[PDB]
């Protein structure tokens, strides 16, 4: 005899992110093999987990920044830590983050100096916690958290900025400036003046590399912005 | 595996609901090597 | 901590190498590309067939041709135009003066997201109706074939041939919905989301693929020729990518800057 | 110990600064299998085409701006004799088959010594069309002595002058604002590569295994792999010094396969 | 109690081809046996592989070809390999393979001299992959794949197309010369004239079979046209 | 290879017969006969009945 | 067999679903032989 | 536990059905407390 029963309110609805499959047409389907591909994606970490170079200004976009020859006690440069911000917009990292939501782990930065190599100097990198105000000088840097990074035979030196956060998972975009979005600057110091020898072309360049941690993890996929066609 | 909820039960049979690719006769792994 | 980025592979490291501390939890796996891709999406609009049809000619048509546009859509996140594919993603900012409108088409998610070089998947398709109460049916062909362009005559209503077919046909009731899943069917093994080759030996066009889809779709009413109504109507089509694989790293697009 | 020697043929290649061999994907990417998709009887490797061929490129110069490139696609560059480059018996032999598979390596060279400026990115490009014209038709050797280095502009970076199907009269032409060859350089890293600079090395060395969306492809038009060539840190020296540095290459094929014999090609 | 249970989206729904039975009306019948008719088809393949005759024109068709006196380096007769090319219509490879849209394996051909016992000579039977020109002489002909064939006491001799192309399966219609449905030529070459003793009839004829091989294989079925009805 | 066609039977060969090569791989079985008809097909059309 | 999908379960009676012939008291084989 | 009736069959796996927290390397007690 017929089974008895009574469907719930939800029928016929179509809901896109269902998780189950439907029915098939035009089965019994073979298909050629693809042994032959080396390289297979597994997670879109792998992608992630790939150096790749920033931006900035030179008032008209490089990557790299020059180094001046007057001195004065501000940064060098200086940048906030929002994957929403223009200077990662276009690296991976930042890239992929904005199709998601939350953030977990570690970032990482990289840095080569490209100068001749009779040069000699050295270089103070910082990482201040969020304030009322941002740093201005090497007194108020060198309380922080730095390191002080030398020109030697090796050219890159890397640099990893903790996770330090109030709760665990953070935004990925700031629309507005809670401590659940901005966490704080990165600023870069010239310790020293750089020396060169007679009949040397003057003021260097310095490159700068981003890219995810060891523990660096995304979560809750989002929509896309498709205003890039335009 | 993947975007799927059921885990018991499967009316359809398996060269019926997918494709398969006719035969011849964890951590992540890194990408790029030096040596 | 010193290294030489010259050498291309650089170890990912911890906060611990250089400070004290420690290394966090995992969390969760929402990055796995086979989870990811899991997910329904517009593709594009078409209107619904009212008789037999004429299936567009290829590009170089001139004017003064008959044909019927707009009809036909291609399943592929790669662009297309005119119901046939294309290399180049088209938008009409000035909608005025002669000349034929040519529909378009992308994946914009895809694409947002599209980081490596080729890639594979079953396809599950659905569609809906834009109209209230409308009455429609779905066909399909595979890859690499043709639309049979002709009609019969029963009890002088003429009946186009479309109705009958051994490959899919599929009917809904009265603001119903139809949905299936399909296979990977073309010659290629995988599906290029940037191409450089040729297909023709000579006289061909660099970098556009010839069998880069899953096949083809339209819409028509269950009607005989007779009853050529006086208003047009539209559909909308859903696509969702099932099991699907990458296989080679690439870059993602040029974000402008303001 | 930065001191390496490659042997191959007839021919070996040396080094007195090394930083390494970058291999693509795969532990030992010369390992290959023949290809499934032909029942005929296929032509290995013989002794006669296990060698490295050697090309020109034009010169580096100060007045080149930033992101500016170069590209040479590998078989085809063989085919039209770019840069000098002649492959004799694997270019004969090239000629008069209809099928072909084969991974690479490649090797650059430059001159800079301890008191110059400057850095060169070397990465090998998988599938891209940086070789055509933007009216659709291979360049000739002429463009190249006068386009020296290929600039870089919005159109390049967003595929909005990629090689285009004409559409008739019967529609209206629309504006085109992007294709899916674009090419992001913030970016380019991503594929295999080295970096290049005046104060560490004068070489760089990278090994690829073959890939295609079919187990092999047809001799004349494939364009699978490609070399390039870009500017990071523009040149400079002081006054003096030597100027106009020069740039060279060379390949090398591995494990090829051949099918489908028959006698030389012709267009028509 | 009721089992509560909630529809999809495709419920009514009507699909020609599910692969699912429906519900019977009129059952408990039985039927006469058939153990008494021989020859039971299984397959379509069986059929696929039975040789027929192939068409050309006289200018008015015939399934032979004359061979003529005169004297010329042009192939004696050169049809493409394509499966809707017009030669291969009415033989049962072609007329069963315009039902469906992938093949395989390789083609046979098959030859058969009627001429009188008395007559001797040599024919050159070769097949060329594509190429920007198709073949116009022996010295072109050799250098492909061909094979030498003489009149004997035995009257046919069999030439197999090796299956060689860029990808697994192709298609079985050409609307447009992609290399995925167009597969070359094949040429049949007159090596030396004909010899026939006094009072014999002149322009003996030959005739042509073609058929399936070992490997075919087909996939995909797609609906037919109907136009032969007209 | 010699053969005599008019015996009726001849026996297919393969690529390797007169040639270096091999045979390929079987593949998919879609000729088979049972599974080709089991598709649902338009037959005719007719009117309905309104009385006697 | 055949353009079936189901492989676990069968409602109706085989003598109901099918029709059945009343009794009485692989690689594929060739077609037309020689001796 | 709760408001649920059901005590015989779940559908979907308990990772879809819940959220979980992921890990990290009778009568009722009285709040609070007098010593």
């Amino acid at each position: 005899g017929p089974i008895p029963t009574a469907p719930r309110e939800n029928s016929l609805m179509f809901l896109s992110t269902l998780p189950d499959d439907t029915v098939p047409a035009y089965g019994n389907v073979r298909t050629p093999p693809v042994n032959y591909l080396p390289g297979e994606i597994t997670d879109l970490l792998q992608l992630a987990r790939i150096p790749t170079l920033m931006a900035f200004e030179r008032v008209t976009y490089v990557p790299y920044v020059a180094v001046p020859t007057q001195f004065d006690d501000r940064p060098l440069i200086s940048f906030p830590i929002t994957l929403s911000d223009p200077v990662y917009q276009n690296t991976l990292v930042g890239a992929i983050s904005s199709n998601f939501a939350n953030y977990r782990g570690c970032i990482q930065i990289t840095l080569t100096f490209c100068g001749p190599m009779m040069a000699r100097g050295k270089f103070l990198l910082s990482y201040s916690p969020p304030n009322g105000t941002q740093p201005q000088t090497l007194s108020e840097a060198m309380q922080c958290t730095y390191s002080i990074w030398d020109i030697g035979l090796n050219s890159s030196w890397t640099f990893v900025v903790p996770y330090i956060s109030p709760s665990d998972y953070r935004e990925t975009r700031a629309i507005t400036n809670s401590v659940y979005s901005a966490d704080g600057w990165f600023s870069l110091h010239k310790l020293t003046k750089i020396t060169l020898p007679p009949d040397c072309p003057q003021s260097p360049c310095i490159l700068f590399f981003a890219s995810a941690g060891e523990d660096y993890t995304l979560r809750l996929p989002v929509d896309c912005n498709p205003s890039y066609v335009f | 595996r993947g975007n799927n909820g059921n885990m018991t039960f499967n009316y359809y049979a398996n060269t019926y609901q997918n494709s398969v690719d006719f035969s011849t006769s964890g951590i992540l792994n890194p990408l790029g090597y030096l040596k | 901590s010193t290294d030489n980025a010259e050498t291309g592979v650089i170890e990912a490291g911890n906060t611990d190498t250089d400070f004290s501390g420690e290394l966090a939890a995992p969390g969760s796996n929402h990055t796995n590309v086979k989870f990811l891709f899991d997910r329904s999406r517009l593709l594009n609009v078409i209107k619904v067939l009212e008789k037999d049809a004429v299936f567009p000619r290829p590009f170089p048509t001139q004017e003064g041709a008959q044909q019927d546009d707009g009809y036909f859509c291609l399943l592929t996140p790669r662009p297309t135009v005119a119901s046939r594919p294309a290399t180049r993603f088209g938008l009409y900012a000035n909608p005025s003066g002669s000349g034929v409108l040519a529909n378009t088409s992308l994946d914009f998610n895809f694409y947002s997201l599209a980081c490596f070089t080729y890639f594979r998947s079953d396809l599950e398709v659905t569609v809906v109706s834009l109209e209230p109460d409308l009455e429609f049916a779905v066909g399909w062909f595979p890859s690499g074939s043709e639309y049979q362009a002709s009609s019969f005559v029963y009890d002088q209503l003429h009946v186009p041939f479309h109705f009958t077919g051994r490959t899919p046909r599929a009917f809904a009731s009265k603001g119903g919905k139809v949905s299936f899943v399909l296979p990977w069917n073309s010659v290629s093994s995988v599906l290029p989301v940037r191409w450089g080759g040729a297909s023709k030996l000579s006289s061909a066009t660099r970098g556009l693929p010839a069998h880069a889809d899953w096949g083809t779709i339209y819409a028509f009413v269950p009607r005989p020729n007779e009853k050529k109504s006086t208003a047009v109507k539209h559909v909308a089509v859903y696509i969702r990518y099932k099991n699907a694989r990458a296989w080679c790293p690439s870059m993602l697009p040029f974000r402008s800057y303001k | 110990d930065r001191v390496t020697t490659q042997t191959a043929g007839n021919t070996a290649i040396n080094t007195q600064s090394s930083l390494g061999v970058l291999c693509a994907y795969v532990e030992d990417p010369t390992k290959s299998d023949p290809p499934s998709s032909s029942t005929d009887q296929p032509t290995t490797t013989f002794t006669a085409i296990d060698r490295w061929y050697t090309g020109r490129l034009n010169s580096w110069t100060k007045a080149v701006k930033t992101f500016s490139f170069q590209a040479v696609p590998l078989p085809g560059a063989f085919l039209s004799r770019q840069g000098g480059l002649n492959g004799g018996a694997f270019t004969a032999t090239l000629h008069r088959h209809f099928l072909m598979k084969c991974g690479w390596q490649v090797q650059v060279q430059c001159n800079l010594t301890q008191f110059h400026q400057g850095a060169l990115l070397v990465a090998m490009v998988p599938e891209t069309t940086l070789d055509v014209k933007p009216d659709g038709k291979a360049k000739s050797l002429q463009e190249l002595n006068e386009e020296q280095w290929v600039e870089m502009s919005d159109d390049y970076r967003t595929g909005k002058n990629m090689p285009f199907q004409s559409l008739g009269t019967y529609y209206r032409p629309p504006n085109w604002t992007w294709g899916p060859n674009f090419i992001n350089p913030y970016q380019v890293t991503v594929f295999p590569h080295q970096i290049l600079n005046a104060r560490t090395s004068t070489s760089v060395d990278i090994n690829v295994p073959y890939i295609g969306e079919t187990p092999t492809q047809s001799s004349e038009t494939q364009n699978s792999w490609t070399l390039l060539v870009m500017v990071l840190v523009p040149l400079d020296y002081k006054e003096g010094a030597t100027t106009d540095p020069e740039i060279t290459f060379s390949v090398r094929p591995t494990s090829p396969y051949f099918n489908g014999l028959r006698n030389r090609y012709t267009a028509g």
